């Protein structure tokens, strides 16, 4: 008995908004509400097709006649203004709670055994490790993806807004706090015990997150890119589109949040490759592989089917991976 | 009959580059001789008429996407 | 004597579409000029997240599928970066004449059905049903996922005379629970207005406005369309405002059923024949037991075997939502 429920769907906890980019001077960070938006512009590039060569002809005249024709193109680019050296990135985060309750299910016995399994997690140890692990990915500005690379300073400023007004504030040197180790601070444990109170359904948690990244006058900033359809389909012009909201350059709200759940430091075949994002069959597109295979027995499906059905409770570090997938949300049914 | 086409090898779909004129009977013959005469890997082939109307394109190991 | 092969009831409690707009809280008494929430697109790169069917366990295909993923376009609705409040506004029309079918095929079955519904109304009114519908207007259950994790939800209901406001009501939708039915001296008035509307005394038109502090730039959830960088999600919009379907607002009003032949440890469900919820995937009023709508209707109309007083509210509540009944 006790087959898996053929429908499982969980709503996401930790939902961030799109983050909007602005620009100003680093000594004006305390009055940065009226900083103008980074705009997306256009420019023309041309370059040589210098990709790797198909092995048919080694004759010099072929490559010499190919490089005489250049490649003309129009891209979208985002830069700081030439008098501004600081990028501002601002978003709001909301941490919901009620993590183990599915949004859709079929079996009622599977749903009650799942709720009691997640309750027996939460009562033994709370959300303390996961919230300390999320507060580090807020405290360092990992959500600044390529904007973080090569900055003189990165500042992170976090406000808890219990009304319109701000209940408590935080300021972090985001480069002192590393990108690998989860070392402890008092002011970071305060933010962790706020995120764990939000995840345990205790209070309402809305966080305003502002990150200042000094990169230099006029330098290129990096928003997220859009797909090319409906921007020239039969004869088009633009071949690179950047994400805007109201012609303010922006990062998608799922590329943030991907950076928040970069939690998983428990996956077998590694020594020092760092934390990865929490995913079922824990995988990375850049390395092009799944760090958490089903030929081994460490996936979210293979852990959860033993922790609910057969009641084989895994090692307590895998009980953070499973609860992190349930805070992530998703469609975990047979299809 | 032998019709004239313009075979182009560009970086991505919305790039402009001066192409090479072929002599082909059908559009399938142009797709065969645009399968070859491609020097690079991560490039897009495009088949056009002599006046600049697109006919088909192919993006780095996919189907020929015909242009209606 | 027997059930007519053609029955049709019309719906009472007509809601409209609910249009979504955004502004700032404490600008709520001047919220007539708020900008609408616009549905826009964004690109999505996804990852392989679903269960694999045990012939795709191999690394040689899982690595190739995680190497080149799929790219989608979704429709998304957000608040603006300076607006924290979602305003949702629709009108409700409460008709009355609840037991009369619109299409019928018998004269004796129709007469005995009207006799039975008149017996129901003359014993106790529409007051118990209207209390449970007024409670679903007071809490903002018609805000479906727009209500969970909201800092404050406030509901305003105006009753409309000609174009003028006769009575205005004001409710805190989070203090008024979502899984009870209590009493209050200002919700009794809304319940008896809806009762005087369903019994046929007055003309009742309501204007329901709900506010919800979701947060600056956060995602709001309009109702979703069916799909006719291929697009994965399409949101409902009337002209350019994001909107909610009228039947999903209407669904959240007749979630009043607390009388099950199953366990009452799950809250109210929506009034349906064979009382069912898709999100739990089971029907709580089975025809194995004798408490679905059709068996109770046949026993109460044809052979004069009345159900219990609480199940009569269920049968009348199925007559209020309308439907194509009859064998």
């Amino acid at each position: 008995i006790l087959s898996t429920a053929s429908v499982l769907a969980f709503e996401r906890k930790l939902d961030p908004s799109d983050a909007l980019m602005s620009a100003g001077a680093w000594a004006q960070r305390d009055a940065s509400q009226e900083w103008p938006a980074v705009t997306v512009r256009e420019k023309s590039v041309r370059g040589t097709i210098s990709n790797r060569l198909k092995t048919k002809d080694r004759d010099p005249a072929k490559l010499d006649a190919s490089i005489q024709s250049p490649n003309l193109q129009t891209v979208d680019v985002a830069n700081l203004p030439s008098d501004a050296d600081t990028l501002k990135v601002r978003f709001t985060l909301r941490v919901l709670g009620g993590a183990g309750t599915p949004s859709a299910c079929n079996d009622a016995a599977y749903r009650d055994k799942l709720l009691q399994t997640v309750a027996t997690y939460v009562n033994d140890q709370g959300f303390a490790e996961l919230a300390r692990r999320y507060a580090h990915n807020l405290a360092n500005a990992r959500f600044l993806w390529r904007n973080r690379v090569g900055a003189e300073a990165v500042e992170v400023r976090i406000n808890h807004i219990r009304q319109g007004e701000v209940a408590r504030a935080w300021r972090f040197d985001a480069l002192a706090i590393g990108l690998r180790d989860f070392k402890a601070d008092a002011e970071l444990d305060a933010l962790a015990e706020l995120i764990a109170s939000g995840l345990s359904g205790s209070g309402h948690v809305l966080l305003e997150v502002v990150a200042f990244a000094r990169i230099g006058d006029g330098q290129e900033v990096f928003p997220s890119q859009e797909l090319i359809l409906d921007k020239g389909d039969k004869k088009g012009q633009k071949s690179k589109t950047l994400y805007s909201v109201r012609d303010a350059a922006a990062i998608h709200s799922q590329k943030i949040g991907n950076a928040l759940r970069t939690i998983d430091t428990w996956y077998p075949d590694e020594d020092g490759l760092g934390p990865i994002a929490v995913e079922p069959y824990g995988s990375v597109t850049s390395q092009g592989k799944a760090y958490r295979q089903p030929k081994q027995k460490l996936d979210f499906y293979t852990l959860l089917d033993n922790w609910v059905l057969r009641d084989e409770a895994p090692a307590v570090e895998q009980q953070h991976y499973v609860i992190a997938n349930l805070i992530r949300g998703g469609v975990f049914g047979e299809a | 009959m032998k019709a004239a086409y313009i075979i182009k090898e560009v970086q991505n779909i919305n790039s402009e580059r001066e192409g090479t004129q072929i002599e082909a009977t059908s559009l399938s013959q142009a797709k065969r001789i645009a399968s070859k005469e491609q020097c690079f890997h991560g490039t897009v082939m495009r088949i056009e008429t002599v006046n600049g109307l697109w006919l088909a394109y192919k993006e780095d190991g996919k189907r020929w996407v015909d242009c209606q």
